[PDB]
């Protein structure tokens, strides 16, 4: 008859805890680029967590950093879905 | 490719 | 009626809800933080993407720490009775638990607390989505070959 005050939040983080997040000055950030493509392609078909799982794979597989600085070259990124949701979320009805 |  | 299931959020209120996009590109020189080239591309991509999901999008640009807090306070106190959900997209520098206004940091907890089930009764039981494009530290993922 009560719910927790922290229930029904979802935190779609661009990167894992502790890590840099990559942004491309021409294309936009890897995370936002992929999130928007997956929303457009799947928001009328998939539940939100399954969309966000496709964002994870897209960011994980299709992006790799290129830098003249060895320290920052050839690096990867995985986003971090944090769910306190109590129900499934579909953008359609 | 830039970090934030 | 027949048997029913309560496994999904009610998303058929008259409005899907607010989509607040905070696009922080340029930072007060005194902070020493660099400009976030390409974030306008993110901001416009998000605006169009959530527009087509039928969200009421509000783009805000280059907000101070104080302006972020006030905006979140004000938005939380709006009438959400006709709204299904709430989305806030944050685009900025950050570190673990923190995102930056143009003039300094804001604790993520301070932002999300405005919408806690007990502090924002308009959204209790409704999905509150925070989408955060920001650093969470300085670690780099070297990856592994597949």
């Amino acid at each position: 008859h009560k719910i927790p005050v922290e229930a029904d939040f979802l935190y779609a983080y661009s990167t894992a805890p502790g890590y840099y997040s990559w942004r491309n000055s021409k294309d936009g950030s890897w995370f936002i680029q992929s999130l928007c493509a997956m929303l457009k392609q799947y928001a009328d078909k998939l539940e939100f967590m399954h969309i966000l799982t496709r964002v994870n794979r897209k960011v994980a597989t299709e992006f790799e950093s290129f830098s003249f600085d060895a320290t920052f070259h050839a690096k990867k990124q995985i986003p971090c879905i944090v769910s306190m949701l109590t129900k499934e979320l579909y953008f359609y009805h | 490719d830039e970090v934030d | 009626s027949g048997i029913s299931l309560d496994n999904s959020y009610k998303m058929d209120y008259p409005e899907m809800g607010l989509c607040i996009i905070i696009n922080n590109k340029n930072f007060h020189k005194s902070t020493g933080m660099t400009s976030r080239s390409g974030t306008d591309v993110d901001a416009a991509n998000l605006r169009e993407t959530f527009r087509n999901l039928k969200y009421e999008v509000r783009n805000k640009n280059d907000l101070t720490r104080e302006e972020i807090v006030e905006l979140m306070r004000d938005v939380s106190k709006e009438d959400h009775s006709k709204r299904s959900s709430f989305v806030c997209v944050l685009l900025s520098h950050g570190e673990e638990g923190i995102i930056f206004g143009t003039n300094g940091p804001v604790d993520l907890k301070k932002i999300t607390n405005f919408f806690r089930g007990d502090r924002c009764r308009e959204l209790t039981g409704k999905p509150k989505l925070f989408i955060i494009q920001a650093c969470r530290g300085t670690e780099l993922d070297c990856g592994i070959e597949t």
